[PDB]
């Protein structure tokens, strides 16, 4: 029985906001 | 049978007592946590002021990338339960960030804090690269320090790594960093807020302290601790908001349990009266049938 | 003590007065129990309660 | 109601629907006492689609013109079978609940979807 | 109790008294253990006024006079409702509680305040 | 049963175990819904100890051996009291509860535990 | 298994032995399904049980 089970088990397939820094320098 | 009614009544009494105890502990917790966050505020103010002073006159992190391809995201969630919609809101915000990124077409790199968000991501088959855990509503500078270190190390490995090309930086480079967290501004309500950290811009406004002529080293030593302070503040805000939400939810639970107890009591009373009438009718009929 | 028995889980966070009341109630409720076939004299009872 | 008479198409759909309804009725108590947050993700989605199915099961009447003043409708069986199969598979997740209320055919449901 | 019978003012003042008592009961329930220092100023003003109100409900009875020797009093309704209306907006809270602990009327209150 | 008649260790063991079982019952009444994490370390320790206690309290029987297929046994009184004292102490916390099912004595406990 | 499944609900973590017991119970429950008007011989019955 266990031999047959092992034989069959291999032959069966399986179905399965944002952040900004602050700088005091006037804008270029 | 009325035995089930009695069991339900006693169970409901027990749960309502537990709920009131929990909500009282929760309001005490929010009282003691507001003090901690307001005491943490001045150091953050000092750090911001000194950083702005340093940036006044005089760093790959401050230079944008030519062609971004990926974007990193952080999620924060409560380690415990009994918090109404607290995780739901931040997960909604994360989902709409994902939608915006799909519109832009840049793939996300996920980072998670807290067990609930990790569990949610597990069932939806979304890969997680790093999962910090161990928060217990009371944070400390150590967790923020290590998280910031890991994130800044990861992002610095994205410059020579132009996305697909595993250059000198190494694979898994990231072009943009973003943060999702719950913001607490008033006890009445709180709102989830997204943000970004790695990209930056210089804001110009109209207008002695000095040091050695190396300001780049100062910036490179101040930015990581800036990020650490930012995530520390985010953690404090998250803890406060979680505690407030827990208080509200627990109060709602008690107010939902009490009337259920009342209805069960009414049903038990009517059942008892019906039973009494039934047996008295049966016995009087048997007696006068003779 | 009867009313404040639910807070045993979080006894660390409670106030000092609450902790003192809880401890006094515990000691009192421990004091009352007695073994059977052992009547007590009134002087002994008064001294014990005091 | 058996595969011998009705057929194999109706049986599985009906069994799945009744299973979903039974699970929802089992969970309703914990839903009432606390809410929907305590449940797992799969149970949450099961509850959501159970609510959708329950709301959709109502149909606009024929003799209610005295009261509602909205003409009724009649539906062929195959349309019902396909609609319920799709509902069980869960292809109407993003739609609001209010649409599944006295609509009859699924075409009217699709039309009412954009009405909101 | 109906404004159609006892007039508008009586029903009004009863309404404010009842609402104040309920609010104070809620506050007392929620601040019994946490601590008074955790509250705001409005709650403290409300609890002070509620304490004054609940103290004022005491009276002098001849059952007490059988032992103490201070005769009881009978208070006409008009000045009673006037006093309650005034106290609902009054500054009496700055007086000590022992003044309001028990009293026979407005003049008795004034004399007790003078004596302290 | 009486400390004078039977003895003191027997009485103390019985009192301890019955108190533990009562505590487990009224703790389970709430933990069945609120979850395991809602309690402290002592409560979880007591729950685990009680679970082991009710698991170990069963035994195999003479006249029922045909259903089980394995003959039963009997145990001495001193062994029972010593084993239950050890269980109340909290030493067997390192073993799975499945070893305590349908067991007799303590050597059988050791054999079954080593069998897994 | 049926008594333990209720306790296992809303459990954060479980031992490998416990989850193995749940898996075995689930398999055993699944195996026992049977449609109407499908008599089975004793030999196939014992083979399936084995």
């Amino acid at each position: 029985l266990v031999s047959v089970i092992n034989e069959f088990k291999k032959g069966f397939q399986a179905s399965d906001e944002k952040e900004s820094v602050k700088v005091r320098k006037p804008a270029p | 049978t009325l035995r089930e009614l009695r069991g339900r009544i006693r169970s409901a009494g027990s749960i309502k007592k537990i709920t009131k105890a929990q909500e009282l502990i929760a309001t005490s917790r929010i009282a003691k946590a507001q003090a901690r966050v307001e005491a943490a505020r001045p150091y953050a103010a000092e750090i911001t002021n000194m950083l702005t002073e340093l940036a006044g006159a005089s760093h790959p992190l401050l230079v944008e990338r030519k062609q971004p391809k990926r974007a990193g995201v952080l999620v924060v969630s409560s380690d415990r339960g009994l918090c109404g919609a607290y995780n739901a809101n931040v997960l909604r915000r994360a989902e709409e960030l994902f939608s915006l990124l799909r519109d832009e077409g840049k793939d996300p790199v996920l980072y998670v804090v807290g067990r609930k968000a990790l569990g949610y991501f597990s069932f939806r088959q979304r890969t997680v690269v790093e999962s910090w855990t161990g928060f217990s509503e009371r944070p400390t500078y150590e967790n923020a320090r290590e998280i910031a270190d890991t994130l800044v190390n990861a992002f610095m490995a994205g410059a020579d790594d132009e996305g697909d090309d595993a250059g000198a930086d190494g694979i898994l480079g990231v072009d943009e960093l973003h943060i999702v967290f719950t913001e607490f501004r008033s006890m009445l309500s709180q709102t989830a807020v997204a943000r970004r950290a790695a990209p930056m811009e210089v804001e110009y406004v109209g207008e002695l302290y000095s040091f050695e002529p190396d300001p780049e080293t100062l910036f490179d030593a101040l930015l990581p601790r800036y990020i650490a302070t930012r995530v520390y503040a985010a953690l404090l805000e998250a803890a406060a908001s979680e505690s407030a939400s827990r208080r509200r939810a627990m109060k709602s639970a008690t107010d939902n349990a009490d009337d259920l107890i009342k209805a069960l009591t009414l049903a038990a009373n009517r059942e008892r009266q019906a039973q009494i009438t039934q047996e008295i009718s049966e016995i009087v009929g048997g007696a006068n049938a003779l | 003590y009867r009313e404040l028995e639910a807070f045993a889980a979080f006894a660390s966070d409670l106030d000092a007065a609450s902790k003192a009341q809880l401890d006094r109630g515990a000691r009192l409720v421990e004091l009352l129990k007695q073994p059977q076939y052992s009547p007590l004299a009134v002087e002994e009872q008064v001294v014990a309660i005091f | 109601l058996d595969p011998a008479i009705v057929g194999d198409e109706h049986y599985r759909v009906a069994q799945e629907v009744i299973r979903i309804l039974q699970r929802y009725k089992d969970l309703q108590d914990i839903i009432a006492i606390l809410g929907i947050d305590e449940l797992s993700e799969e149970d949450k989605q099961l509850v959501n689609r159970a609510r959708r199915i329950e709301r959709f099961l109502s149909q606009n009447m024929m003799a209610a013109e005295q009261f509602t003043g909205q003409p009724g409708s009649t539906v062929p069986l195959k349309e019902t079978i396909e609609a319920f199969d799709k509902l069980t598979k869960g292809e109407f997740d993003h739609l609001p609940e209010q649409a599944f209320f006295l609509i009859g055919g699924l075409d009217d449901l699709a039309k009412k979807a954009e009405s909101l």
